[PDB]
């Protein structure tokens, strides 16, 4: 019971350190390259159209 | 600290099996398999990705980019599969340690421990590596060519060193991997013998760096595999 | 920012600043970023230079046979002869790296790793 | 029985954290020789140098920390006591 | 607790079985959206 | 070429080969100007 | 006489450590000590040391992390007893 | 019974201020090797090259804080005694 | 008396361990950050660094798992038990 | 008797004094080699390096100086006695 | 009795290999990382520098070699049993 | 119960000695590096760098120094004896 | 009163080859580490540079053929026995 | 009660000659890397050099031989006995 607790309260500050430290540069990295690839896809369409 | 001591052990075949390590192994292979078919369903060459397309293309160039700066991708073809599929087994049994899934007993008990912190999953990764790319060398070699060339390797009066070497390939890799997720399972188990109110910090700290050492563990496990592949092809 | 400028012998090539400069000293790769510390390098006969201009895009030269010097106010390029990428004829680059000549083989390897390859 | 093995835990112990400190000490000193040597020749790269920095000093780290609970071990839960 | 055991091939079985997978869920089509 | 001491940085590779490999380029200036100043005297 | 035994193989096991430690954290300080030096000198090196790194660091890595599994077969499960 | 833990503990505590002593010298000594050698290159640097100093230096000085405090419990506070 | 043979050999396998974890982290440190270097400073250089390198860790890797051989032989086999 | 905490004591007041001396010999000789090397290199900055090396040199050899002001502790005091 | 005089001929040939062995992958490491450097900076010089590394090699790896053959006299065939 | 105290003694004056000459002789070489090397390079600095010469050794030798005279309080006066 | 200095005598020739090892093994790989570099930079220097190679190489395995004779004496010739 | 201060003599002695043996070896290592890239950078510098190098050596060499001598001192005249 106890164990267990305190391993969910240390998994509970695990959590908050990569949603507040982890989580924004790899989602954000992600979503950046993300951007990237769908104004590539853009391009080509334009480039299409000329 | 009770190391060791596999639960749902069990015996078929006229031999015994560490059933809590099976569960892992089925639990990670089934978390792989849902991010591959989730991939299949959602994989779009004109769209834009989801995040696991973008999670595989990564991991899948890099992996490519690895094969391609050591042994040509036309000569190894099959070490890009198996490359992704290590790194991806290796990081999410590790990563799956992180899930709160420990408990009290009076000695502490984990629903989920790791794989890899059993012997019998690290070697098999490991000797199924080792088979492989000795099995490449011999295909690209030939079957008394190849130990030629393992034995000499790139310096011939260097001949035991090599054939030491090349048996310190698996093991190392195996026991690279065994130590740093075995040494966690005890950690935890160490951590859980102080109290809940104090037991959290070093159990977090511990858990929070374990997450980067996993993935940096799958990463070298990759990597060397890949390099082996590379060494053993010529 | 950096105050980068690239002087060929003849005249002095460019002169707009930037954030960060990246070329293949003698003695290996080299990037400098505004305050590095004085320095003098000579980049290899087959040497490219990315000068990071902070507005524009980056700017990609292929350099024969320069020099590189930081200081304190400037980071210098010296050169004996330069051309930037858009100025760089591609199928006479790589005519020139399969030419038999040491320095016409190095001007035209160069020139290719200016262009992009 | 128990003197001779909280002796031996207790030497044992002090080897684990004699070597976790030896290591984690040289090793911090020469990534940060490297860190600061970087940050001579290129301030505007401090930044970008904390990144291999402490990548780095997560390796060493994480061993100290692996020998500082193994230690807590075999002081507190000798194991074969 | 060095010593092997069975559950070697449990494991071994299972990883082909990702190997299969990924071999042709993942890289070839990740391979040509690339 | 003299040395010209005067009352009163880093280099790589080494000082030695980089003043070796520097100093031909410096005749080659040298010669550069000269051959600019005798057209400019010449015109 | 498993006194005995115990406290050597205690003993034994905080050597293993020690020199483990050591070994780790030293070989690691100097591995990141080159990859800060090299990220300094070309600051977009980054993408391409981690590759020549990561297998050092592995390398390094398995002399310590074989160790802790030797440390373990000493202490918990000792091979003599 | 008590006489062998505390000869142990004393052994124990004397390892780990060697090991604790030894890193702590010579990552101190790196690091200022590269403190002083950036500013010998650039006098100017000083200023910055102590924040990556005392950074190195708070790493080097931690583990040796860390194992001064273990021996204190070793001789002091001798667990298992 | 085979207690005091059992104690001895686990002492001495771990003094062999700890050395060859000392040399084995050090030199295979050592050896990659000069691959490391190199390759910072001559991307292209990769493949032509690992040939070199792969023998001198060949030769430092070498030195580790001779000498695990020998601990086993010292905890498993025991000479002169 | 206490006989074996003094034997005890003594080995780990030389392990105390051990390791301090490795410790500050080689972190002050790295520090010293900083200074001499940035002398060499600009003969006037001599005054000026003298500010860090004296402080590394302070570091590194606080660190000997807390080990003999333990090791005294040890074979004068003897705690555990 | 022999008792005593083998477990101690463990312990010291588990020394005489920990320091061949740490010994060996040190000068091991040093030498492939001058080997390693001198075939980055020289691509074609890699030819010469294999004379110059065995030769270096090849003093440190006898060490090591004179190490191991003593130690199997202190193992195999222990003096003064 | 002399004799113990004695042995103790002697042990921890050899470790006194070892870990003194280790620092001494790796110090000595790190300062001795430096200078020759200054000395190659700008020889009409010679004197210059003497002054930073002697008193990084000044440093070392004392270390060795005070050490020595340490195992001599071990040996012949044997505190606790 | 045999068989305890007989062992004694083991371990402390066992700690000389290992020390002695320790500082042959490092030494060669720090001399050669300087000749394959000289070499690689001034290639028509092999011959030069061999003279100051054999006398750094001399006068490190001068102190491994010591420790090898007294570690001889201390096992084949035990004194005090 | 001779036997117990013999081997305590023999250890520490050996003890003793590992630390001056490592000492020794890895100054004259330095030291000797020091002359050697020196020599080569400077073929005509090798005399001028002699002259620091010497230096080196003798202030390294040196501690050896004062361990030989105090080893001696353990070994064939034991001061505890
Ligand atoms: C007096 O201060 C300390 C500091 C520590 C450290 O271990 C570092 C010691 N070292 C520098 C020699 C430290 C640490 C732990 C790491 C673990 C991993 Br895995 C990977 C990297 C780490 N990096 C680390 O520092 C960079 C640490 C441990 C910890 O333990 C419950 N809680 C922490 O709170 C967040 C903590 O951060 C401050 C321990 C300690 O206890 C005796 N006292
Ligand atoms: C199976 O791998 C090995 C290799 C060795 C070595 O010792 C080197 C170990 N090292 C890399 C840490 C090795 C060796 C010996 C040398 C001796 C001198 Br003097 C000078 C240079 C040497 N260089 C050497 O290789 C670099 C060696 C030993 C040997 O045993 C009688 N027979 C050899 O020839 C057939 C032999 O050569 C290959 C030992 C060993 O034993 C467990 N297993
Ligand atoms: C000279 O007197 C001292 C000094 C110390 C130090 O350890 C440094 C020793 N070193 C240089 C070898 C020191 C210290 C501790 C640090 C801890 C961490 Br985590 C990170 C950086 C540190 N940097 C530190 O100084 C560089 C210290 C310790 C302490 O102990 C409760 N109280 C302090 O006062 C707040 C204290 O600061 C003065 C200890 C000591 O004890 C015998 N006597
Ligand atoms: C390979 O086999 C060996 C070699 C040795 C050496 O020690 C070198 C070992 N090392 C490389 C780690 C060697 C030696 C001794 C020196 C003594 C002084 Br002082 C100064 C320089 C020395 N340089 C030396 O060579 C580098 C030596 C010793 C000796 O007597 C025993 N007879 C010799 O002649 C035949 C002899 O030369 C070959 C010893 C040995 O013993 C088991 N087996
Ligand atoms: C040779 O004679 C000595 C010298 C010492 C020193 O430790 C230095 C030893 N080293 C060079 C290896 C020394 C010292 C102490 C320091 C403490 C701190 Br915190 C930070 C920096 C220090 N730097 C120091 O000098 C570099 C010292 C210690 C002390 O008390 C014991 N009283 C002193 O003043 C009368 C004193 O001289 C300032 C000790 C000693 O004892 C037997 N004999
Ligand atoms: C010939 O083999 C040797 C050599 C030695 C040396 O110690 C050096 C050993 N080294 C390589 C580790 C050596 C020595 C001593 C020095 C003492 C001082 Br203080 C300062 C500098 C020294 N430099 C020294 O050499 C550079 C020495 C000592 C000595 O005393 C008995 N008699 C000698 O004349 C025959 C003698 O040769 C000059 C010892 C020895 O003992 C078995 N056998
Ligand atoms: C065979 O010769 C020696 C030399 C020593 C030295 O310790 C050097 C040790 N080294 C070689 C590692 C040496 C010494 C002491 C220093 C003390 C301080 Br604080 C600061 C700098 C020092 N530099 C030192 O080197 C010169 C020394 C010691 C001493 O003993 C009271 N009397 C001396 O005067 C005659 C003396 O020479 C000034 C010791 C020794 O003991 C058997 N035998």
């Amino acid at each position: 019971m106890s164990i267990f607790i305190g391993q969910l309260i240390g998994f509970a500050v695990i959590a908050f350190i990569i949603v507040k430290w982890v989580v924004p540069p790899v989602r954000t990295l992600m979503r950046n390259q993300q951007e990237a690839v769908r104004a590539a896809l853009a391009e080509s369409a334009e480039a299409a159209k000329k | 600290i009770h190391v060791g001591h596999h639960t749902l052990v069990f015996e078929l075949f006229g031999m015994t099996f560490n059933g809590d390590t099976i569960l892992a192994t089925a639990v990670t292979a089934v978390i792989v398999i849902a991010l591959a078919f989730y991939l299949r369903a959602k994989v779009t060459s004109t769209g834009v990705p989801s995040g696991v397309q973008l999670f595989w293309e990564a991991l899948t160039i890099q992996m490519r980019q690895q094969i391609e700066g050591s042994i040509g991708m036309k000569i190894a073809p099959f070490v890009l599969p198996l490359s992704v599929t290590i790194f991806v087994f290796i990081l999410i049994s590790n990563w799956l340690a992180v899930l709160p899934l420990q408990y009290g007993g009076g000695a502490a008990a984990e629903l989920y421990k790791a794989p890899a912190s059993d012997i019998n999953f690290v070697l098999a990764l490991a000797l199924f590596v080792f088979v492989c790319y000795h099995a490449a060398g011999i295909w690209r070699r030939g079957i008394v060519g190849h130990p030629i060339k393992v034995v000499k390797g790139h310096v011939a009066f260097l001949a035991p060193i090599n054939i030491v070497e090349e048996l310190a390939k698996p093991i190392s890799l195996a026991l690279r991997l065994f130590g740093n997720i075995f040494a966690g399972g005890i950690l935890v188990a160490l951590i859980a013998m102080f109290p809940w109110y104090i037991q959290w910090f070093p159990n977090a700290v511990w858990k929070t760096f374990d997450l980067f050492v996993g993935l940096i563990q799958a990463f070298i496990f990759s990597l060397l595999t890949i390099l082996y592949f590379s060494q053993s092809m010529e | 920012d950096l105050n980068v400028e690239i002087v060929a012998v003849e005249r002095e090539l460019w002169s707009g600043p930037a954030t960060f400069v990246f070329t293949r000293t003698t003695a290996g790769e080299i990037g400098i970023l505004p305050r590095h510390i004085p320095l003098v390098a000579q980049l290899v006969d087959d040497a490219m230079v990315r000068v990071e201009r902070e507005g524009e895009d980056d700017l990609r030269i292929a350099v024969d046979g320069g020099f590189l010097s930081v200081t304190e106010e400037t980071v210098r390029i010296l050169v004996e002869n330069a051309q930037f990428e858009s100025e760089i004829d591609a199928d006479a680059a790589k005519e020139d790296a399969a030419s038999d000549d040491e320095r016409t083989a190095a001007w035209g390897r160069a020139r290719l790793r200016a262009l992009g390859q | 029985p128990n003197a001779i093995i909280t002796a031996g835990a207790l030497i044992g112990g002090g080897l684990i954290m004699g070597g976790g400190a030896i290591g984690a000490g040289i090793g911090d000193g020469i990534a940060g020789n490297a860190l600061i040597s970087g940050i001579a020749r290129q301030p505007e790269a401090q930044g970008r140098l904390f990144t291999p920095f402490f990548i780095t000093v997560g390796l060493v780290e994480a061993a100290y920390f692996i020998n500082l609970a193994f230690m807590a071990l075999f002081v507190f839960a000798t194991p074969g006591l | 607790f060095l010593i092997p055991n069975g559950t070697f091939f449990a494991v071994l079985i299972i990883f082909l079985i990702v190997l299969g997978v990924i071999s042709k869920w993942v890289v070839p089509p990740i391979s040509k959206v690339l | 070429m003299e040395v010209e001491y005067v009352g009163e940085y880093s280099f790589e590779p080494d000082p030695e080969t980089l003043f070796d490999a520097l100093l031909p380029r410096y005749i080659a200036t040298r010669v550069y100007a000269a051959l600019l100043e005798a057209a400019a005297s010449e015109s």
